[PDB]
């Protein structure tokens, strides 16, 4: 399971990252957050 | 040389 | 001999259709597993010795036009290695076991020459699952398809079969088993669309922005990659169109340049495109209704059943080529 | 054609004369009736004949520069969807209205 | 005979009797009829005369092959690997002449296995098959394998296949062992791991191996073998993606490592040194992501029409 | 500065990630955050 959440975590760091690449922050700055509070979820 | 046809 | 070597002389392909890593838009997954099994043991040979082999059949599948053949193309410039691309036209002879013979010489040219990349594009015309097929074709050249491919005397050791197809669930599940690595290539996503309008309109002066090529593969939701490059296309007719309906030309701006514009307006003299002289003419820019044109008449390719016996074999056999 | 395998070499230099002699124009009358879904159809008609029309049209070593491939029918929705995919302009030519009546 | 002479094989597939997982009453077969009256030759007088053809069936992808490539390691015997591409001809009496001359160049070389890989390609129910191939073949080959009494050294017809319900039952009635090797069970699933690992360096113990035999329920022998492969590719992914290495430990040694670490220098495989690049460990996550991954090969119905012909013929 | 800004949030939210293989939290919790808050910084 904390396996499986470490992915997802990943997953979304690197939509983060293709969302910057359109300069598009409001995506970002949501996805890099998701993922930063599901590694406080672990 | 025999040779195959083909069928319906 | 040499009389079937003369007919097989004309598979070797000599030409090297220049697609590159970069022209494929999408597919991390399919270019992640092809690299890994077709440049990587080349570049770094020192790498694969013991337990750690390199991939020997990789089968790619998925709705029609999505990126399967043209992938192949990409692995036939950036390969390094001999790319047979063989066909059911060049297997099936006339005469009592060629079909045999002729499978058997293949790939014993593709061991003398080693490394080796053979293409069997759309293989589910060669495998059909054998249960209602003739003796023949049937038995003959799909036994000796698997027989070749991994056997007993045979040393499948630096030979590649790759293969496509877009029916996969008519494939025989020998041949199922044979092709160890079955990725699934599907119709592309927000980004993927993006890329390709980005790419298919090459260097053409436009004044499209980014925001606009997001509209675009906003709008575009079940194309296929096909379906773009003919909206790209047919968008690229767009300005003739223009430059042909023109009562009345235009001078703007190296000597003399004049463009289609309304009737009555700065400089508008009346005439037609046959009557302006070589080059000086200028053509009207791709703008963004010229896109919105073209997407208005240019429908899709694949409907929304295929996807479900796709999406099944997918999920009972398949990778997932993302 | 009748010897097992002819009616596919014949597909393929049918391509390769149109090729040595561009500009060419194929003009393949009633399509339906070579392209048939290759769901139920036999062996070697049905998946040789029709597989080396589509890998003929596009492919990858066959270079379909200043070929062009018409195509007529009366049952579209009978055609394959790869063979959908490779004819690229699907025009509709319908019954027709009062100015047509009166040209004709 | 310069043509058929590529039946002959002779680079001696080393494969040995203890890399065949489970399957213990097939070698127990194999064995009796292929070991012992090479070995014990005096046994066999009188009434008591050796097996002369052997059926393997069953799945795809089960065993059937390699243990013919076991045999051909172990049996000390001449091999012939013959199939359907060596046998027919254009030219009519061919396909009578070509099996003949199979058979008597296998008594040249007594003791002979012959080993006809899928014969359902050769033998077709002779209803719809065309006369030159079907007829002459399966007639001469029915006729030289009616040769019970003869046959005391020499040819042991083996043979496997995928289908064995569109079989001629002549040829059924010719084979007279049909043994099934099904898929394999637990025991065998962890010895195929401990195999196929060979000696890479691992962290594994026995409970992981017993874990991941526990995990694979309804792979065949090959699905274990390629998530072995995938899973000894996950290092050299571990080393492409990578940003930041660092040293361990004969002169330098760098592997692998998180941003940030003692001794994490930040670079990509391609700056580092030949051979001096320091190859990470095999873990469980490995397998467990090779798993994931990799999705079964046989279909549940096709078991069916297999334990069909196990309980009215096999 | 801001172009490469953007561009320094990537290099962080990718640490981040080649961190999470390895199961290393802390550097994590850490990247995937000095990248957000200089996400706000824009
Ligand atoms: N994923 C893609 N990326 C870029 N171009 C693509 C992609 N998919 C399709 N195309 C374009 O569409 C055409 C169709 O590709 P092709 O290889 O023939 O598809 P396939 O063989 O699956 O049907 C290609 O020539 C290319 O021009
Ligand atoms: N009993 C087994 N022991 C070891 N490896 C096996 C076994 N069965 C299958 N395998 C693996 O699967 C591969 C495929 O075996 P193969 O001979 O092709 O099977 P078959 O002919 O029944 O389909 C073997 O070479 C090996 O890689
Ligand atoms: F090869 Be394509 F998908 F028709
Ligand atoms: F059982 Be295998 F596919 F020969
Ligand atoms: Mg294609
Ligand atoms: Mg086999």
């Amino acid at each position: 399971d904390r396996a499986s959440k470490i992915e997802q975590i990943q997953k979304l760091a690197k939509y983060a990252i293709s969302a910057l690449n359109y300069e598009d922050l409001p995506t970002a700055k949501d996805e890099l957050t998701k993922a930063l509070d599901l590694l406080n979820s672990i | 040389d025999e040779i195959v046809n083909k069928v319906l | 001999n040499k009389k079937l070597r003369g007919a097989l002389s004309s598979a070797i392909l000599s030409e090297k259709p220049n697609v590159k890593w970069e022209d494929v838009a999408g597919l991390e997954g399919a270019k992640e597993a092809l690299k890994e099994a077709v440049i990587l043991p080349v570049k770094f040979p020192h790498l694969f010795k013991g337990n750690r082999k390199p991939t020997s059949g990789i089968l790619l599948y998925g709705p029609p036009g999505t990126g399967k053949s043209y992938l192949a193309k990409a692995v036939a410039t950036e390969a390094n290695s001999t790319f047979f691309s063989v066909s059911s036209s060049d297997l099936v002879s006339k005469w009592m076991g060629e079909s045999e013979k002729l499978v058997k010489q293949l790939f014993a040219m593709a061991r003398e020459n080693k490394p080796s990349i053979i293409f069997i594009d759309e293989v589910d015309a060669l495998t059909g699952t054998r249960g209602e097929g003739e003796s023949e074709a049937s038995r003959r050249i799909k036994t000796e398809l698997l027989v070749q491919m991994n056997g007993v005397g045979n040393d499948s050791q630096g030979v590649l079969v790759l293969g496509a197809t877009n029916i996969p669930w008519q494939l025989d599940s020998a041949i199922r088993r044979r092709f160890e690595r079955r990725i699934y290539i599907p119709l592309p996503d927000l980004a993927a669309r993006t890329t390709m309008f980005e790419i298919n309109v090459g260097d053409t002066p436009c004044v499209l922005t980014k925001e606009d090529y997001r509209t675009l593969g906003a709008m575009t939701e079940g194309y296929s990659g096909s379906d773009i490059a003919v909206v790209v296309k047919d968008a690229l007719m767009q300005p003739i169109r223009k430059i042909q309906s023109a009562t009345h030309f235009k001078d703007v701006s190296e000597t003399r340049k004049l463009t289609p514009c309304s009737p009555g307006d700065d400089g508008a003299i009346e005439m037609s495109w046959t009557d302006i002289e070589a080059d000086e003419l200028k053509e009207p820019d791709l703008t963004i209704k010229d896109f919105l044109k073209a997407i208005k008449s240019t429908r899709p390719t694949v409907n929304e059943d295929d996807l479900l016996k796709q999406e099944q074999f997918t999920r009972d056999f398949g990778q997932e080529g993302n």
